[PDB]
């Protein structure tokens, strides 16, 4: 049994979490 | 403006572009004693006629090769000039700089990036890390 | 001596600059070339930039349906490969029009480099300006759609059209 | 050319042997070739 | 531009300046070598970076060198 | 049948747009080119 | 013009300062939000076909 | 069937828009934001 | 019989040498 679309809609949040702190860092570094 | 008549010449493709009327072109002037056949810069044959003669093209290489290498070394003149031209009309006689051939030497030319050692004796890139300058340019 | 014989030429240096990388031939100088190349939406004289982009989008989006339409994936049934040439049309046309966008973007800073600076005198690209790109790339993307449209419509009626075209409207 | 056969290659892979350029395909037939076959074998009566 | 740097075991031969396809280099008067003169590269800006020069010298080892740096439209040879 | 514009000679497809361009597509643009010819100022 | 788009405002969040500017502006208000609208009709109209076209199946015949 | 692509798993859904998006919608915008971005004069 | 699909095409394209042949002729006599 895999997961159901509710998992999947909530790694999907959570995934947000690090692609903004991916965005910063990025930034952050061409700086 | 530059005087002399441009050399009998059908056309090709190997003449200005856009960087000429954008960026800067250049003109190479000569007077040769008669009308004779000569082999332009980019290919094909031209005529230069009897009297003072003024030629476009596009890099200063063209001009030098044209100069030395056909109107010295085979038609035996030694008058010509090159020059630069800019899109505003501005005009800089480039070539020779000071009425005086390269290879020959003129009194007052300077010493230009000379370096005071032999090229054995040039600083290791390790010396000069984060300093911003290199081993060929270390005093 | 010496005969260039350049006064009997067939080929002439291009508009009497022998130093101008081009040659008077047929395609190039000729009366008749001349005057279809000037008169084409893109160098026709007093045209307005968005009236250039409209015609020339009509034009383009209303062949560009065909290919899919004819040898396309859905050319099995009749109404998804009409449907396929109309959105293979849109795509194209679309990102046509965001490279025109962007070409404008980038190029008009400043003095643009190139054929597009102050100084330059190419005669074959004669949009000088930003603001008429843009006119022109709104012309194109509204031209491009209505052809496309155009094309899928009458491919969608071919039976009509069919029937129109040999009067068999005309039996009631 | 080359991209058409590349083309066939992808289209085989799919299992799409009707979008491939083949005889049962997508035709290309060399008519002119086979004019000229059709006229050199008619040109001496066969 | 690309960056030329003439050494002080230049023998005033004025190869270097004949071989060059763009008028960089010129002789000045000097007084290292028997020939009292010695290269110089004024007008480095329409180097090309050939390195025609460097085959041209005959010291050992060179003594003139050619370091190739920022690319211009004139430094890639370009006519358009 | 005889309900419809057929053709049993070859290329019967011809006449189907022959007919349209020559007559009712073609002759405008052909009368707007002649406009600007006999239009144009000297 | 009163407000904002007077002459001395400096309102950098209202930028088209022309009368010209704003019908050239709703011009292409109206086209692209009709072609927008017309877009989205279509694909919904063809949402059948759309849908075996994103699956794959075209591909059958 | 096997006519088609489908998915067993969940929000099988998914799949069916993120491909286009991923690789033939939103890449050419981003090509243009590249571009933009390397393009722009100092 | 009447003829083929190859032969109608053949003379469209053969008339196309007249054709432009009479442009020239017109133009020829406008000059
Ligand atoms: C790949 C390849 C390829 C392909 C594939 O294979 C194709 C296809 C195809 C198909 C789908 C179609 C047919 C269908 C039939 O048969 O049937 C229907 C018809 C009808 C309906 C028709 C009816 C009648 C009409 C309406 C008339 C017309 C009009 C006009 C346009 C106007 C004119 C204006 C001025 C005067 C010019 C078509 C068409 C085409 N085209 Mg193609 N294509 C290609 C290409 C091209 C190119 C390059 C070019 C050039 C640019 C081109 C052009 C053109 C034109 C113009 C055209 C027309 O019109 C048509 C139509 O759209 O239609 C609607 N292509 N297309
Ligand atoms: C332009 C590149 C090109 C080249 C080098 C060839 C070469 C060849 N073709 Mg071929 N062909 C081409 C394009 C080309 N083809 C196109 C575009 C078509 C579609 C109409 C065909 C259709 C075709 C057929 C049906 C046959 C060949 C055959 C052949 C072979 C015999 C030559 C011959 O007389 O064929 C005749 C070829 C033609 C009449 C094609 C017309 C080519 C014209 C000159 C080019 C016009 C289109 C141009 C690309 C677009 C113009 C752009 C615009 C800006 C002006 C030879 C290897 C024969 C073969 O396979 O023999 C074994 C054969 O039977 N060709
Ligand atoms: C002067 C000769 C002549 C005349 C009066 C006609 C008359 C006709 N042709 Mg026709 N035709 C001709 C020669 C001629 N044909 C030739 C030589 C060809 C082979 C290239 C064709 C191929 C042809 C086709 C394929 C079709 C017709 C069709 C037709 C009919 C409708 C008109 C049309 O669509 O034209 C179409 C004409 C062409 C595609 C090419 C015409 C080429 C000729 C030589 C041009 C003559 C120009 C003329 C001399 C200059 C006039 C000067 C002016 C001062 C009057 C009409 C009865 C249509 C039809 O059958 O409808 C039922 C049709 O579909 N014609
Ligand atoms: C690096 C890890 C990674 C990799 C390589 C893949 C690979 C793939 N995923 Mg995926 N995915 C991941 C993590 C990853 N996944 C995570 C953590 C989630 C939960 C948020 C998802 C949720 C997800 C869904 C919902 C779907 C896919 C799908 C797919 C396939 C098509 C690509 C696509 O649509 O992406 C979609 C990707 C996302 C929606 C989010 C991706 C988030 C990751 C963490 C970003 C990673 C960025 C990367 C590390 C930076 C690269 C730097 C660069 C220098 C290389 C492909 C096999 C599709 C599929 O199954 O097709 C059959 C599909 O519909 N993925
Ligand atoms: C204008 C130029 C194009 C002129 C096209 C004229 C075609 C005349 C057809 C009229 C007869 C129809 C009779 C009914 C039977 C159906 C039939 O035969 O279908 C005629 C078929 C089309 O097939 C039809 O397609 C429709 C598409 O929605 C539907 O599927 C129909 O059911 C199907 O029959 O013709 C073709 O397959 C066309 C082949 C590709 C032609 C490329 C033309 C490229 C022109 C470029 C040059 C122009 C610019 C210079
Ligand atoms: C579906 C995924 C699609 C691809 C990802 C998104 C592409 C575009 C993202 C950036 C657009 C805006 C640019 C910054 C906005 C902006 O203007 O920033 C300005 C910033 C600093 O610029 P300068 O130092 O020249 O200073 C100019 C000043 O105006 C600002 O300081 O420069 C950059 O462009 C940042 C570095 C390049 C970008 C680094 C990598 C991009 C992000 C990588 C991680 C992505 C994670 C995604 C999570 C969802
Ligand atoms: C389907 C058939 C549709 C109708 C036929 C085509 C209509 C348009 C054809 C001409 C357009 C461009 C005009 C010339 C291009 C052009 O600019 O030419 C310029 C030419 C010379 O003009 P000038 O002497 O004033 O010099 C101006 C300079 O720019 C050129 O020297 O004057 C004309 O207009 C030519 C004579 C009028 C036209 C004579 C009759 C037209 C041809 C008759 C035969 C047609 C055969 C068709 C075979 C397929
Ligand atoms: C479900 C849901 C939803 C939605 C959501 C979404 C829409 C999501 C998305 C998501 C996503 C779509 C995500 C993404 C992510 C990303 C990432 C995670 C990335 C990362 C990256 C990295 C880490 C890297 C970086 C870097 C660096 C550092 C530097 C250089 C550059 C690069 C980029 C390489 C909502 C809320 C509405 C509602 C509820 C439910
Ligand atoms: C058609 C048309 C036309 C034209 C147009 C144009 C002119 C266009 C342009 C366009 C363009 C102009 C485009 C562009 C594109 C781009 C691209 C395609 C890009 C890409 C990129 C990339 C791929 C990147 C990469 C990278 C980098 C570099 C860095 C970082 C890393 C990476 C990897 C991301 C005209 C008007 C005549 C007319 C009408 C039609
Ligand atoms: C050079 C020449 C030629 C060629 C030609 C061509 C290439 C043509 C093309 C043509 C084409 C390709 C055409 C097209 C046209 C188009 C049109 C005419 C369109 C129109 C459109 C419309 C009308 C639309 C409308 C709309 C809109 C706008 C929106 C809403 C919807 C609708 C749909 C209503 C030939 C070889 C023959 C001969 C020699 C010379
Ligand atoms: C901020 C952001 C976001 C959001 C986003 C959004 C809100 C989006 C939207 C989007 C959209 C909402 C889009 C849309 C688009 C559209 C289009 C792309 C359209 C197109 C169109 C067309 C192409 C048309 C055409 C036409 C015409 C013109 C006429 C005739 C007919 C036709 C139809 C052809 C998110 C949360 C994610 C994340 C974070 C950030
Ligand atoms: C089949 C085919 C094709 C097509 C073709 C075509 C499209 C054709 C057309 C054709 C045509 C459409 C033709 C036309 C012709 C015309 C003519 C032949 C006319 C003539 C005229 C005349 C002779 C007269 C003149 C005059 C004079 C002299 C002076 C005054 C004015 C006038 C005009 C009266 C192609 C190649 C694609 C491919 C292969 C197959
Ligand atoms: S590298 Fe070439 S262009 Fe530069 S100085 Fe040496 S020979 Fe002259
Ligand atoms: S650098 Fe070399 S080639 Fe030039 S003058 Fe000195 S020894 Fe001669
Ligand atoms: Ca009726
Ligand atoms: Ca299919």
């Amino acid at each position: 049994m895999n997961i159901s679309d509710t998992q999947v809609f909530v790694a999907l949040v959570v995934a947000l979490l690090p692609g903004l702190l991916a965005f910063r860092l990025a930034t952050e570094l061409y700086k | 403006t530059l005087e002399g008549q441009t050399p009998i010449f059908g056309g090709g493709t190997g003449g200005l572009l856009t960087k000429a009327e954008r960026e800067e072109k250049y003109v190479i002037t000569w007077t040769s004693p008669k009308e004779q056949v000569f082999e332009m810069p980019t290919g094909g044959s031209a005529i230069m006629r009897q009297g003072k003669n003024k030629l476009e093209i596009a890099r200063k290489e063209y001009g030098i090769a044209l100069g030395g290498q056909q109107l010295r070394a085979k038609f035996k003149i030694n008058d010509y000039k090159i020059y630069r031209v800019y899109p505003n009309g501005e005009t800089q006689m480039i070539h020779p700089a000071d009425g005086v051939f390269p290879e020959k030497v003129n009194q007052g030319r300077p010493k230009v990036r000379y370096v005071d050692r032999n090229i054995g004796s040039n600083p290791s890139p390790a010396k000069l890390k984060f300093s911003g300058v290199q081993p060929y340019d270390a005093p | 001596k010496l005969n260039y014989r350049l006064d009997t030429d067939p080929v002439q240096p291009y508009k009497g600059d022998p130093f101008n990388s081009n040659f008077s031939t047929a395609i190039t100088d000729s009366p008749l070339a001349r005057a279809f190349i000037n008169n084409l939406p893109a160098y026709r004289k007093g045209l307005t930039p968005f009236m250039r982009g409209l015609e020339i989008g009509m034009a383009h989006g209303y062949f560009l349906v065909g290919p899919e339409v004819v040898v396309g994936p859905l050319r099995e049934t009749a109404h998804g490969a009409n449907l396929s040439g109309l959105i293979t049309a849109i795509y194209i046309a679309v990102s046509a029009c965001l490279g025109i966008s962007i070409f404008a973007i980038t190029t008009f800073q400043g003095d643009p480099r190139g054929a597009y600076g102050s100084t330059s005198k190419d005669s074959l690209r004669p949009l000088r300006n930003r603001d008429e790109w843009y006119q022109l790339n709104g012309g194109i993307f509204l031209g491009a759609m209505g052809g496309a449209v155009f094309a899928y419509l009458l491919l969608e009626n071919f039976d009509a059209l069919d029937s129109i075209l040999r009067g068999g409207v005309n039996v009631n | 050319s080359f991209a058409m056969y590349c083309h066939n290659d992808t289209m085989r892979a799919f299992g799409r042997p009707q979008d491939m350029f083949s005889d049962t395909g997508i035709q290309l037939q060399p008519i002119f070739a086979q004019w000229i076959q059709h006229i050199h074998t008619a040109a001496v009566g066969a | 531009s690309h960056t030329v740097k003439i050494y002080d075991t230049c023998i005033g031969c004025t190869q270097c300046v004949r071989a060059c396809p763009t008028d960089v280099l010129e002789m000045v008067p000097w007084d290292g070598c028997k020939a009292a003169q010695i290269a110089s590269s004024p007008r480095t800006e329409d180097c090309v970076g050939c390195k025609r020069c460097e085959t041209a010298c005959p010291t050992d080892f060179l003594s003139i060198r050619v370091y190739l740096g920022a690319e211009t439209t004139r430094s890639m040879g370009l006519a358009y | 049948d005889m309900t419809q514009l057929t053709g049993s000679y070859a290329a019967s497809w011809l006449p189907w747009i022959m007919i349209p361009l020559i007559f009712y597509i073609l002759p405008f643009p052909v009368f707007a080119l002649i406009f600007i010819w006999i239009e144009k100022e000297a």
